[PDB]
């Protein structure tokens, strides 16, 4: 998107990168997840499981 | 183009954060590189992403 | 024209150094592919010797543009009619021409405007962003300390 629209020889990708959905997705993904699950630790055999 | 990953440190020990509620992380450093083909730069700067 | 170490203004990230030049290629030339680096983005770019006029990376500017920009303070009559809407895309198409004397220019209209009114929130931003530009390219013109050229700007900022 912003390669075109803003300014040639002006810009850095400083400016060009948005690191925001990417961190958004990695916290997406450790919360609210089917696969994320507490650990299911009541004894440490049930951690092991 | 992108490259190098490279890791930090971690921000704060474990038991550090499992008291205080802040999630054990560590930063990523991107080393990333713009290229204009019309003129012809690099611009290596390193993303912390 | 340029050697090593030299202290070269770069469009529009403003004064920055060399290291050194590589002799990398394409097609088998190895031109003078110099790499300088900044400051201000922390970042290195190489650039080929050739294209150094083309994007317009040039040399620090002496007292003669200092004082030419001293010669351009204290002379703000200038007319903006109603649409100031007009007038922030006039000194934003400035910005992105980068011209210091127009930059300076720009900056002093803003210090009358500021000194008479007082600016919206992207107006002080623009004023702000140009004007740290702007005394950098001073303070390494004279190559002296930021906060000594900001002494300077307040005797001349309208003084």
């Amino acid at each position: 998107e912003r390669m075109t629209t803003q300014d040639v020889e002006a810009i850095t990708p400083q400016t060009l990168i948005n690191i925001r959905p990417v961190v958004a997705a990695i916290k997406e993904f450790f919360g609210t997840s089917q696969l994320s699950q507490f650990m299911d630790q009541n004894n440490p055999l049930s951690g092991l499981t | 183009s992108f490259s190098d990953p490279r890791f930090d440190d971690v921000k704060a020990p474990v038991d550090e954060c499992k008291d205080k509620d802040m999630t054990y992380a560590a930063p990523l450093f991107v080393t990333a590189e713009f290229i204009n083909n019309n003129t012809g730069e690099i611009k290596s700067q390193t993303v912390f992403m | 024209i340029f050697k090593v170490g030299d202290t070269v203004v770069y469009p529009h990230h403003g004064a920055a150094l060399v290291e050194a030049i590589e002799t990398r290629t394409i097609k088998g030339e190895q031109k003078e592919y110099l790499v300088l680096k900044v400051a201000q983005g922390d970042l290195t770019v190489r650039v080929p010797a050739e294209n150094a006029e083309y994007v317009g990376v040039r040399d620090v500017v002496g007292q003669e543009g200092l004082d030419k920009v001293f010669q351009v303070l204290r002379a703000p009559h200038t007319e903006e009619p109603t649409n100031w809407s007009r007038r922030y895309k006039a000194n934003l198409e400035k910005l992105a021409s980068g011209d210091v004397n127009k930059v300076a220019e720009v900056v002093r209209d803003l210090w009358r405007r500021d000194q008479e009114r007082g600016l919206s929130a992207g107006e002080k931003r623009m004023l702000a962003k140009a004007r740290q530009i702007l005394v950098g390219e001073l303070a390494l013109a004279e190559s002296t300390d930021d906060a000594k050229a900001e002494t300077i700007l307040d005797e001349v900022l309208a003084a």
